[PDB]
């Protein structure tokens, strides 16, 4: 009595004995390729924070332009496919002198993320003021008419006779967002050259600004004139130039600015809750797939393991090993 | 596949097959979580912290892929040292029915 | 007393499409992946595309990427392949296949063959002018 | 528990039970560090490094938890491989003192 | 010649014959429940920093309120119950403008905490003074007396000729504690109303702070009036408020503080070595416990391993596990 | 060392040596990947990225410890279990040159 | 038939049978002892940053000191071997009060470390000037003549009747590296007793900085007069200090300076790439080794397997395990 | 010739207090669990507290909290259980148990009673007016 | 047929220097360790030194560091044991010894001559005025 093979010998590895040369074997592994970034099967995939909102960037919408807000669909799955978010339109921003270009790579992070519908203060009567609310060309709202940032209120002094140089004047950013979320306030200044500093503000000379929020101190003095090119804006010339900047409010804490003349005082403010699990992606979303594979993209579990580039994957995913392990399918090889 | 010298035993060749199978499933829906980025940890803000959460990812692969190699080790020990355990049961199975007028060799 | 039937095959012009049907009967294809293959009389058997459990799709060769598709539908038991651009050489006869070794999965299509546990009888498929 | 066919054999049915309580002692025993907080990371202020931190427990418990399982694996291997070890010796007693004279089934 | 069993099946999994039915089981696990925490046994557990001062949190002491000094034990061991520390006297601080509530939470990581005995800097004489000490009846002393924090010194101009604004003047903190030793220094400012800045100070604009040490820089502005409520405090009205920051001096490092007017200039300091092992757990601990887990409480060790959440905890503690792992006490299961 | 009673059995002594050579080769020939700084993060500047750091590592080694540890066991066991392989090889081979007229004891 | 024996007891452990004593073991361990650090057999193993640089620091080298400048190998591993790098020349600085002193450090991280060629701006013409370039005798150059650090340009105000206070003035310092690397660029600024700061620079008040790259902003007040000590320098009396720090540029961002009086203003700038494996160490490396261990120093390999302090490693090093291991070379153990 | 025997059981009235002591001899209760069982004639014996290696108790069913105490004495080499707030009900026969075997851990009722190597003969203990 | 051979023994002075060689023939030094050890006439075979298939030294007793160097040629084909300062106690029978097993480490002194499958025939070193 005894049990046929197929004669050819084929190496395997046994916890216990080593090396073995067994009838036949079953490969476990493959090497995938890469392609095209999909939808996660059994998700919904967050590429843009708000695809609804037409002609916005992710950007766009983190700063509240005009005509690029909405509702932010919630995911537990996100793609970060900008490593440096621009933005398309409304007034020049010097980004590269702050960090908000991580700031809608920040908010993709979380699972629920909105837009206040309240105002966190009031703009017009702020220290230091009273102030008129600055509207710009190169942000045109839903009618075409001049509007700002919906995160935002430009302060600029209303009368003149307030129109003058003012000391550091502090104010208290509240926690309106619901308990158990994070509130990410948006806030920062306006400059412009010498004469129109005088004009708007009653002094020329740089201004200087303080954030602090949960212990996180940040100080910025200003630029008159002299400015960079304008980029990433609406494509109307202007003679000046915002800096903006963001700070996380936690735990239902209070924040502080300290600001002089061009402050861009916060008003819609972001509220964001839970965790999305993000991976490095490109857009667009061709079909779906079982695994989204931060080197192959989109790929479908054909066999439990995989050899190759291990990566941060997520999903319905083989499992990353060093050596193309065989399973063993037959008897121990003996020479005929 | 398992016989006796010509006729098969049909169990015996079928139960064999199912070792293999059973094996073939158990690993093929084990379950490991997978790697993801920091939902807090910003590029070019924490580095820092960055380099660190590759190191842990680099290590957790590491881990995860020996210990799959080892799972697929074991189940290989199983099937190898099943086929002595076939035989010995279908030399059983013709000492119990060829009475003690035979002798084995 | 389990068994596929494949349907749909038949005669068909050069840049034509077809639509195959595997159909169970005796069980339900929920939580198994199918996979189908062709013939050429003379030739050995060779894969053409399997869905897993999840529904997502394997391709056993490169060259049908595109031309073909494949479905599932769990409330009619039945899987779908769809060929477009039929060729002359895609002439043959094309098997489905299932079981449930594997994890659901489609691995490739030599391993697939042999988990392979009920085969339909085959579908003509002929592409000629 | 362990026997002939009625007297039972003592030492044999002693030892099989010695078995599992070494096993048993060996898993009550195993020494495994705990997981606490990093001292110096302030909730606020290093709420990306306590992300991290977080990652590391979530992965080592993992770990662990396979570890452990497979510590219950391998003791359970031992233990039924152990019968038909005892059983084995059980049959060459009962070979070495009835002589020749008799026939085993 | 063979062996008894229960004849019942109960399923174990094996290494490498996958799952077997054997004739009885040794369950491995519990699920543990929730309840308070405890001592843990073989240790002193630090709750409060200093239990024997009474009616003093642990922020109270780590700023050295008056009657809230005296020895810290050392601990190899400790609970965060406070994940924001309050004070509950002396004179009112605008806490969340720093990170100053952490400061607790940060010593209780060390195993070893003291307060100097010596004044890091001698606050009359530093620069632009001299000053008087300034005490408040918010903090009364062990007699009752006017008092202040014993880490700070209020310095206030003490001569007219003298009490003018001032150029941001710049101190060196030395590190004063023992080699191997990290140097905690509390500092700050005191702010008040226009006019009573101009009567305590010579000039009532905002003052402007900064810190640095290791390479960690701060940078502050003060408030003049319109300050928010007072709170956790020695419940005295007062017009002015403190702002209060730590800096961490590391490796017997020199720090600077550059400031003007209204510093509370670092007096005693804090000295800490080695390292306590903390978890998240609450007051009070009630009798002991061989495991602290985060999420149970105390809990003793039943059984080697348990099902359930996973959490960081200390001590003798039973190991998590995925699954109510089983030991095999039997043999192979037949049907009879 | 293995033989018969005297006179030694060259072939079933030296391959129990051999075995006992491919377990210590293959010991001696396990790659694992060794534990450096962070390249990005900076005493006194990062100190609380470094504790996490020195966290994983020491997770890090006592992984890496139990895992060569089960290696060295599943040697032991193997290494153990040929000595019993080796004795069963040595009886089959008195067996079939001694025909059936002796007998074994 | 069978197997001879040792006859004598060794105990060994199993995966499934536990502890069973054999006839003969291998010890796969040893316990390494303390020595020298050397280099690592085949590599070039980094200590100093420029081993050529005859009688210079690796922070002499960081910050460009006449003298010390020149290529720095590339290397794949290196040693940290000072905790608190020193300077040993040039003019005095400040040195604890930024983060100046990790520099050497954060250069050794990367495997390819380069200074460039080009000025990053030019210093005589940048906003607030026109400037001439301060030299010193403290700093002197290859013919001895008064320089300075070549990361840095001096900028001392050339006229008269531009030698006045300046508002705080913003210039961009722009990415000039190749792509793919890191940008670290070095700056700072020079301040002096109040008579010599009126003279070099026409105002004798503190005067502020901030630094801002990749949404990090750092700010420094400066001190006029009353500075500690002068060390680490070039050994001449100097009546000012200067202050230094570095920011990093990442990605092929522009960072920005503010500043008034006495700006250092960037020049030659580090350019960076790949990654180095750091450990720490000693000086000086003595022969070569299989392995480099932060608490063994060099060690060769004898055995796969070491007992002892584990520690960070590099090279073809042995593994740390917890208890000695031995390997079964024998046969079941029975007593004779 | 190790044994453990009971004492201190007897007649005592509802709402009352009795403190029972496991004494050892022939060997001492350093490094092992001490587990408390009590029978009703008629019905299986039953667990009431376990105290560990390291002084920790394991209460084997939940009425018993609160009410039942025990402590152990590493130089007496005896453990006591301490009964307060007597019910009719917990009128038994009350044993203790030790073993070697766990880990010196108390596991559960089920467990630890087929763990033990030693049991006392048991006291009697009587609620009643 | 493999072999190693010793040479380069002989006369010297205390304080003196002398080099041994030892040559491969039949097979190839690369990828192994060789270790040199000494016998006193009497006494117990001692190891010396070891160098492995990476080039680096294990020094198998601590007395001879510094005095005792090696170094190894892969085209040569031989192992070099340098000797200095030679005193009247190290006069002895010098063997090298190869394997192939440990992975071509140096491991220690009694467990690499137990993993020796090739010895030399040893080369008299003797120290004497
Ligand atoms: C891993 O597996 C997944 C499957 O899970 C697989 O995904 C498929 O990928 C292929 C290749 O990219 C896609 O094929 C393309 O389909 C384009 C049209 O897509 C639309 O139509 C699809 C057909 O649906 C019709 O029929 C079904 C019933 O059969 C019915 O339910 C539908 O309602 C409809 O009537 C439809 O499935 C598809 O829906 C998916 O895609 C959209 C778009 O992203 C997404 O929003 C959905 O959520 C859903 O995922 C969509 O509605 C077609 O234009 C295209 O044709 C071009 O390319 C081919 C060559 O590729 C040329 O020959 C041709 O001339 C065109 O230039 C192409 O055929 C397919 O749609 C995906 N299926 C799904 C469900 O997403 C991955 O490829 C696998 N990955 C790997 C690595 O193997
Ligand atoms: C895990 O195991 C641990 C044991 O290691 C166990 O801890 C016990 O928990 C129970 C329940 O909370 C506690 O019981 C309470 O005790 C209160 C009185 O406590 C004081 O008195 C205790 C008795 O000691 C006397 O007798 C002994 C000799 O028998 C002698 O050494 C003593 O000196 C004294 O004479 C004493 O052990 C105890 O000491 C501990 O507790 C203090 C306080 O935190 C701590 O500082 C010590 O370090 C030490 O840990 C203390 O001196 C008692 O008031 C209370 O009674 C109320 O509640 C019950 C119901 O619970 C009501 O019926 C009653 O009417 C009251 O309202 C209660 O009986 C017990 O003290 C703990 N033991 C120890 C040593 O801490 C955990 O519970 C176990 N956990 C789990 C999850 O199972
Ligand atoms: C782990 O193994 C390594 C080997 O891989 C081992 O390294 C040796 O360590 C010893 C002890 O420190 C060193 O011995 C010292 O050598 C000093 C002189 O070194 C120079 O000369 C060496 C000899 O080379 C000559 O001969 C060879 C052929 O034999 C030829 O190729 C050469 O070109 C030359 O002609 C030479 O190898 C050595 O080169 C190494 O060292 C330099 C310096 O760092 C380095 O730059 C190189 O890259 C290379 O690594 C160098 O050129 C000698 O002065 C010194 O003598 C003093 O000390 C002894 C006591 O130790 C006293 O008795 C004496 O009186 C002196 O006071 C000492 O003998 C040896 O050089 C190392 N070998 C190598 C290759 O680096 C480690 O020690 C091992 N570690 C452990 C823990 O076991
Ligand atoms: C869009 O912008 C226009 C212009 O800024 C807004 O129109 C102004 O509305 C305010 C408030 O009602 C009036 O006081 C002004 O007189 C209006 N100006 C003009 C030119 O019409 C308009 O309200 C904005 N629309 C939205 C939806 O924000
Ligand atoms: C408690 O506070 C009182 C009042 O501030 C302190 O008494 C003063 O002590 C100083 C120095 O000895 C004297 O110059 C003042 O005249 C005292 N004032 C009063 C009102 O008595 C007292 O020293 C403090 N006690 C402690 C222990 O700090
Ligand atoms: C070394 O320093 C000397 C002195 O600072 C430099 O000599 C000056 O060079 C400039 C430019 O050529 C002349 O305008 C000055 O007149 C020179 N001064 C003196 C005193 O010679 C010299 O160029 C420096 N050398 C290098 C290589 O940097």
């Amino acid at each position: 009595t005894g049990i046929t093979s197929s004669n050819s010998p084929h190496v395997v590895k046994t916890a216990t004995q080593g090396e073995v040369n067994v009838t036949g074997v079953i490969p476990l592994t493959t090497t995938p390729t890469k392609s095209h970034f999909a939808n996660l099967k059994g998700t919904e995939t967050r590429g843009k924070l708000c695809p609804k909102c037409l002609n916005c960037t992710d950007l766009d919408v983190a700063l509240g332009r005009p005509k690029c807000t909405g509702k932010i669909p919630s995911a537990r799955v996100s793609i970060l496919h900008e490593v440096r978010p621009v933005t398309s339109g409304c007034f020049p921003i010097m980004h590269d002198r702050t960090k908000i270009r991580q700031l809608p790579n920040l908010l993709r992070g979380y699972e629920h993320i909105r837009l206040s519908t309240h105002n966190v203060i009031n703009a017009e009567n702020a220290p230091g003021g009273p102030y008129k609310i600055g509207t710009s060309g190169s942000c045109p709202n839903i009618t075409n008419g001049n509007g700002f940032f919906a995160t935002m209120a430009w302060a600029v002094p209303k009368n003149d006779k307030n129109k003058t140089a003012t000391n550091p004047l502090t104010i208290e950013v509240p926690y309106i967002c619901t308990e158990g979320e994070d509130q990410i306030t948006v806030w920062g200044f306006h400059s412009d050259n010498e004469t129109q500093m005088a004009k708007l503000y009653g002094d020329s000379k740089p201004q200087k600004f303080t954030s602090s929020a949960n212990g996180v101190t940040t100080h910025y003095v200003s630029q008159i004139g002299g400015f960079p090119n304008q980029t990433e804006d609406g494509g109307l010339p202007q003679s000046g130039r915002i800096v903006v900047d963001y700070m996380v409010q936690k735990s239902g804490k209070t924040g502080t600015i300290t600001y002089q003349r061009g402050i861009l005082l916060p008003q819609k403010v972001w509220c964001a809750s839970g965790r999305s699990k993000v991976i490095k992606g490109s857009l667009p979303l061709i079909g779906e797939a079982d695994c989204l594979h931060e080197k192959y993209g989109g790929l479908n579990k054909s066999k439990p393991y995989y050899t190759g580039e291990h990566a941060k994957a997520i999903g319905n995913c083989p499992i990353w090993v060093k050596t193309p392990l065989k399973l063993a399918n037959g008897t121990k090889y003996r020479p005929p | 596949w398992h016989g006796y010298t010509v006729a098969a035993d049909l169990k015996s060749t079928q139960e064999a097959i199912n070792k293999i199978t059973k094996n073939l499933n158990s690993l093929s829906e084990l379950e490991v979580k997978n790697l993801q980025r920091l939902s807090g940890a910003m590029d070019e803000l924490h580095n820092e912290i960055l380099e660190l959460d590759e190191k842990v990812d680099d290590l957790r692969a590491d881990t995860i892929s020996s210990q799959i190699e080892l799972a697929v080790l074991l189940s290989n020990e199983g099937i190898i040292n099943s086929e002595d355990e076939h035989l010995l049961a279908l030399e059983r199975k013709l000492k119990k029915m060829l009475g003690p007028s035979a002798v084995e060799i | 007393e389990v068994q596929l039937v494949e349907s749909g095959g038949g005669l068909v012009q050069p840049g034509g499409s077809l639509r195959l049907s595997c159909a169970a009967t005796g069980f339900t294809l929920e939580n198994k992946a199918i996979g189908w293959f062709r013939q050429t009389p003379g030739s050995e058997r060779e894969g053409v595309l399997c869905i897993s459990k999840s529904g997502s799709w394997t391709y056993y060769t490169d060259s049908m990427r595109g031309r073909f598709t494949i479905s599932r539908d769990n409330a009619e038991n039945t899987v779908y392949l769809q060929m477009d651009s039929l060729k002359p050489e895609d002439t043959a006869v094309y098997y489905c296949a299932t079981t449930t070794a594997g994890g659901g999965l489609c691995w490739d299509g030599t391993t697939f063959s042999r988990l392979a546990s009920s085969w339909g009888q085959g579908t003509q498929v002929t592409v000629s002018s």
